[PDB]
């Protein structure tokens, strides 16, 4: 009674979408087909039930180019969604903005806007909405935009959750990502609740280096980031010692309005062959979780400070453990908060443990921990693509697709002034306090 | 007679209930269906303080569960001895707090408090002569500490005569287990010290150290810590639950420990506390129950009482035993601190005896102990604040729901001030 | 400078400027009004006044007027980017980077303001004529000066009102700005103390006359109407009906410390000046065996010391400020 819906905009949404339904199907004992042969209700919060023992689950896969929908449609996963729900456009908006925000998109987002109200109206206790998008692409960052700008027209007070994937620093291939991303940002700065960074480099890194894959598909990253948004919901669908709701989430992770980045980490990844060899300490995984070197955001936390975190445990967890372990995680220096938040903690702990998907990568661990932490280390990587844009529009590169899809340059240059004010806010809170 | 009505207030202090009325019912001998099968007709003589005798002989639990979230409540529903409650009473919302105290006294709150105080006034009328009211909640989760507030104020209103006891879960001093707890604890409190006869301080760091060295277990589940809190409890009220050689009720602590209107914070203890091996090691004498009780390392606060002087102390020991012996244990124990009791309240050791133990054991003992020492506790908290201010960080959330800085900077004042009265009649002479 | 900002400044602007600089802004301010500083700074003085108009006149007999002085020694005008930039080199340079916020406003009577805002450092810069050559010396100032002698003065015996009087402490200024003022000249080719002195000149005209009488005095040593409607207002903070005489005195401190410093420079041990905190240059004997130093901060421009009183030399010879006038001036 407790309902959230999912909306998933381009490419990049609609497969990690892919990986998550897989992986809540599983959870909950669910066939493909929506039938099923510490439980409650459960499934209740992202599945709604028909007559028959079908389930269907309450998600909106919306895109402009038929491709990906359509192999959703011929996946193993085709008796599942309700066919009404799989919006296909019919020219995406290859990877632009405009076509994304002004020309395209606005002739199916009355459609998508329609299919969102159908869906809340036959919920109850709605708490609040899931975007899976990207931030390259051109559907992703324009129909985002635009969804969000409705949807807060429309919902007044409600939880927006976004996972966005950021532009990595080195690795891109889009290449006029820095545009794309300028402008979503800009939009979507007045409107998400919280965000969700996470980055593809960062995963390629964490399997190679933990999952020992030398060669890794997008479907792993897709695992392991639902498998993040599975830990985010499981207090929600399932029965924990301590459970947690998506607005402590936007109430904890988030002091002031316009700072609302935080990436996300999870732990334990270790290989099959490597699952012995280490009890798996909670305080370990606590270690595991700080550790720069497992964050999924090419960002050196050393580089900022926390200015909140969040640690949501599931399994066979103990809190006195948890306490003891963020008390040694508090005593360290190297992970220094800012002066005005001396409570830089939220924690939750759920009793399900994690489930491995068979065929898999990950190994049957009892106990993990998903880290959500809001830092001042971001602020450096917006500096990144801020440069990245400055050069790009020095020249004026690319300017005219943009300006004949129906935008305009004095929107670059307020955009790019907008980032700026982000980047000096960020800069203004990460100093200390006098007297 | 002098009939207790319940209230739950938040998750803790749901859970905290439950096992609470576990304790209770396994005191008298109450199956989970409801039913009486106890031995001992002591147990039914004043078995309607706390349960109602309802049709074809079954009892349910004078309890008014309350939340914003139905996930706890339906938690407790599936359990056993949740099958006993009146449904009628599962009161909850949809919104949920959020752990927002703004939502939880102002938007949210102000929705359900309504049929809230119809039960509650129900529940009142019912009873033949109501003793008070013991409200079970936390302080920094947003339902707990924002519902419970404006329960309290209402309650206050209708019911200005009534004693009012509270068991708020303070947060701990070195660990934070959410981000803008000092907010939800400075409002909290400043509605307590407004409309609260008493009221139980706690902190989860006490009880794990408690559950770590005392009784020496590595794996302290939460179900461990409210079970000592219900423990706590159950021993708080059997003084008037049952019959002793000198009894005591809720309103003779109010008037013994609490000289003036604000300064009623009361830490807790109990004893005796023996790990599974180390109990036949050991002597269970008045002597040894004593001793015990007057040590940091047995207070259910974070705060060491030598940091301060105990203001009054209120002792109520159960099972079969000596009053001399009890007397002359007072007697030396008041003698040797003599520096850790202040100098102008002579004879300040309120003592209750009863003549059930709490089951299973010989004899046990409550400690009521209010100090100046706690002091401490809200100088930690007001400074947190104030940092937590000083940036105006968080400020959005609680501006969004109506409530403005000014309510901040009055709260912030109360607690300095209710501090700087601590201290003053901490070094009173 | 908040709180005696007026409220209505303008509203009371556009009467002036409507009216063709004949009516008299009759200010009101956010109550109530710090009578005790307003007192404190109600009597301009006249000692320096020479001094003031000799560097005025320096300035236009070189350059003609100020609205060519301030385009060729200032340098372009800056975006809110270059600022940014300019502002993140120094305090890399100055090894306070990531403790100061900083803000951008439009509504600042100065140049800049360092402040205490959320308990916390703040910085706050006027986007409105910051200029290329010019900003790096604000920097020096409010960072260089003030802001690294509040964070050494907190770490002395004298960091409160109550230390201060316990050790017996002048108070900071004309010290602290007169310091903060060399600063902000200090490398610049031509660092004429333009600001100080008009100020210091615009204050004791104040004492004598209504609003309107100084705003038309001032047209005399600068055109714009904007830049004389700030003078004005700074030298009559506090004053409710400027259509009588009075002076809000404080911004003579700028030259005031100017002359001080510069006359007694040969004396001063200035990294030591610094490293004391907000204390004056005639407590530094005094308070010299009580500091704490360990871990006091020396700005960067001070390290090379031989290059830094060289500097003085050339902004004393700019200004026509040479030793035998001090020497006059003062015979200390
Ligand atoms: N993590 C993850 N990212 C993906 C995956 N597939 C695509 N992406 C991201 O998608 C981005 C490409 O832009 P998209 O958002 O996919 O563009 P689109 O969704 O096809 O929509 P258009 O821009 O209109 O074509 C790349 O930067 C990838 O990072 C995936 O399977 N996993
Ligand atoms: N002693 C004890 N405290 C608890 C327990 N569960 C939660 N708490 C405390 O309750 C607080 C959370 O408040 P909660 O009721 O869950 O949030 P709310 O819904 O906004 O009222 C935390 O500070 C915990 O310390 C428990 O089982 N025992
Ligand atoms: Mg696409
Ligand atoms: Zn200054």
């Amino acid at each position: 009674m407790r309902e959230c819906i999912s909306i998933h905009v381009g490419q990049a949404g609609v497969q990690i979408g892919n990986a998550c339904w897989e992986l809540y199907c599983l959870e909950h004992g669910i066939q493909p087909d929506g039938q099923m042969p510490h439980h409650h209700d459960s499934f209740n919060t992202f599945f709604s039930e028909t007559g028959a023992g079908k389930h269907v689950p309450r998600a909106v896969f919306v895109d402009l180019e038929p491709t990906v929908i359509d192999e959703v449609r011929t996946g193993t996963y085709r008796q599942l969604f309700h066919p009404e729900q799989l919006i296909t456009g019919k020219e995406d908006a290859a990877n632009n903005y405009a076509r994304g925000h002004y020309t395209i998109g606005k002739e199916i987002i009355d459609l998508v806007l329609d299919r969102i109200r159908k869906l809340a109206d036959q919920c109850t206790g709605l708490q609040g909405f899931l975007v899976f998008h990207s931030f390259g692409g051109g559907t992703g960052s324009g129909f985002t935009s635009l969804l969000m700008e409705r949807l807060s027209v429309d919902y007044g007070k409600k939880s927006k959750l976004e996972f966005s994937i950021y532009p990595a620093p080195q690795v891109s291939t889009a290449v006029v990502e820095p545009y794309n991303s300028i402008l979503t940002t800009h939009t979507t700065l007045e409107h998400s609740d919280c965000a969700f960074m996470v980055d593809n480099e960062a995963i390629y890194d964490i399997c190679r280096r933990n999952l020992d894959i030398e060669r890794p598909t997008y479907t792993n990253l897709n695992r392991l980031i639902s498998q993040i948004v599975s830990s985010i919901t499981a207090s929600l669908r399932f029965d924990g010692a301590l459970n947690v709701d998506l607005t402590e989430f936007q109430t904890n992770l988030v002091p002031y309005p316009r700072i609302h980045f935080p990436l996300a980490t999870y732990a334990p990844v270790i290989s099959a062959e490597k699952a012995y060899h280490e009890q798996l300490s909670v305080a370990e995984i606590t270690n595991a979780c700080f550790e720069p070197a497992n964050q999924m955001v090419k960002c050196d936390p050393r580089h900022g400070k926390y200015m909140a975190c969040c640690l949501l445990y599931r399994g066979d967890v103990v809190p006195k453990d948890v306490n003891a372990a963020i008390a040694t995680i508090k005593t360290k220096r190297s992970i220094q908060f800012v002066d005005w938040c001396p409570t830089g903690f939220k924690v939750g702990i759920n009793y399900q443990p994690p489930t491995v998907v068979p065929g898999g990568d990950l190994a049957k661990v009892q106990r993990a921990v998903c880290m959500l932490s809001n830092t001042t280390a971001i602020a450096e990587a917006w500096a990144r693509l801020d440069h990245k844009f400055d050069l790009m529009y020095a020249k004026r590169a690319f300017v005219h697709w943009y300006v004949g899809e129906g935008m305009e340059e004095g929107e670059f240059s307020e955009a790019r002034e907008d980032m700026a004010a982000l980047e000096k806010d960020y800069e203004e809170v990460g100093v200390d306090s006098v007297e | 007679m002098r009939e207790i009505v319940h209230i739950q207030a938040g998750q803790c202090g749901n859970q905290i209930g439950a096992k609470f009325w576990e304790v209770i019912s396994d005191e008298h001998g109450i199956d989970p269906s409801g039913n009486y099968v106890g031995d001992s007709d002591l147990q039914l003589e004043r078995i309607s303080v706390y349960y109602n005798e309802a049709s074809s002989h079954k009892y349910v639990p004078r309890a008014i569960l309350v939340d914003l979230e139905p996930g706890t409540m339906d938690s407790v529903r599936s359990g056993a001895f949740g099958h006993l409650f009146r449904p009628d009473n599962f009161i909850f919302g949809q919104s949920g707090a959020g752990n927002n105290w703004a939502k939880g006294h102002y938007t949210e709150g102000a929705e359900l408090v309504d049929s809230v105080l119809d039960v509650v006034r129900k529940e009142c009328e019912n009873c033949d002569c109501l003793q008070g009211f013991q409200l079970t909640h936390s302080l920094g989760g947003g339902t707990g500490s924002g519902m419970g507030t404006l329960l309290i104020s209402k309650v206050r209103e209708e019911y200005p005569d009534r004693i009012m006891n509270t068991f708020s879960v303070v947060p701990s001093p070195k660990v934070s287990d959410t981000v803008v707890e000092p907010y939800n604890a400075t409002l909290s409190i400043h509605q307590l010290v407004e409309n609260t006869d008493e009221t139980y301080c706690i902190d989860n760091e006490a009880l794990y150290d408690i559950c770590f060295r005392t009784l020496k277990l590595a794996t302290p589940t939460y179900g461990d810590l409210n079970h000592l809190v219900s423990a706590t409890m159950s021993g708080v009220t059997t003084s008037l639950r049952f019959p002793g050689q000198l009894n005591a009720d809720l309103r003779k602590l109010a008037v013994n420990m609490v000289p003036f209107p604000r300064l009623h914070f009361f830490m807790p203890g109990f004893a005796p506390l023996t790990a599974r091996g180390s109990q036949q090691y050991r002597a269970l004498t008045v002597p040894e129950l004593t001793q015990q009780m007057f040590d940091a390392k047995n207070m259910m606060a974070a705060c060491d009482p030598r940091h301060g002087r105990y203001l009054t102390v209120a002792t109520v020991f159960r099972g079969r035993m000596s009053m001399k012996e009890v007397d002359e244990q007072m007697l030396a124990i008041q003698s040797k601190n003599s520096s850790y009791f202040v100098e102008w309240i002579p004879n300040n050791v309120k003592v209750a005896v009863c003549d059930i133990p709490p089951r299973g054991l010989k004899m046990s003992s409550t400690f009521i102990g209010n100090s100046t020492a706690i002091q401490e506790l809200f100088k930690r908290i007001s400074e947190q604040f104030t940092a937590m201010f000083r940036r105006k960080a968080f400020l959005h959330w609680y501006t969004g729901e109506g409530m403005d800085e000014m309510e901040f900077t009055e709260a912030e004042s109360n607690m300095n001030d209710l501090v700087s009265e601590y201290q003053q009649y901490q070094d009173a002479t | 400078l908040v709180a005696l900002r007026p409220t209505n400044m303008d509203r009371e602007r556009d009467k002036f400027f409507q009216s063709h600089y004949t009516y008299n802004p009759q200010f009101e301010y956010q109550e109530p009004m710090p009578t005790a500083v307003l007192e404190k700074y109600c009597e301009a003085s006249g000692q320096f006044i020479h001094q003031a108009v000799g560097i005025i006149e320096a300035v236009l007999e070189k350059f003609g007027t100020y609205e060519h002085f301030e385009a060729a020694t200032g340098g372009q005008l800056l975006t809110k980017c270059q600022i940014w930039s300019i502002v993140r080199k120094y305090m890399q340079k100055e090894g306070c980077a990531g403790e100061v916020v900083v803000q951008l406003s439009e509504d600042l009577l100065s140049q800049a303001v360092m402040m205490v805002e959320n308990s916390r450092p703040t910085l706050a810069i006027n986007l409105t004529g910051a200029r290329q050559y010019w900003l790096e010396g604000m920097l020096r100032h409010q960072i260089g000066t003030h802001y690294l002698r509040g964070v050494n003065n907190a770490r002395q015996p004298w960091h409160n009102a109550e230390g201060r009087l316990r050790y017996g402490l002048r108070p900071a200024n004309p010290t602290e700005e007169g310091l903060a003022s060399l600063h902000s000249v200090l490398f610049r080719k031509q660092p004429f103390l333009w600001r100080a002195a008009l100020l210091y000149y615009t204050i004791h005209r104040a004492a004598r006359m209504s609003f309107r009488q100084l705003f038309q005095d001032l047209e005399r040593y600068v055109q714009d109407a904007d830049v004389r409607w700030e003078y004005c207002v700074r030298a009559k903070r506090g004053q409710t009906d400027t259509s009588l005489p009075g002076c809000f005195s404080k911004d003579q401190v700028y030259l005031d410390g100017i002359v001080r410093i510069l006359r007694h420079r040969q004396t001063i041990d200035f990294p030591l000046l610094t490293s004391l905190g907000k204390v004056s240059y005639e407590d530094v004997d005094h308070l010299r065996p009580h500091g704490v130093l360990d871990n006091t901060r020396v700005p960067h421009f001070m390290q090379d010391l031989a290059r830094y009183r060289q500097q003085l030399e050339h902004i004393m010879a700019t200004n026509r400020l040479d030793e035998a006038e001090l020497g006059r001036l003062l015979p200390d």
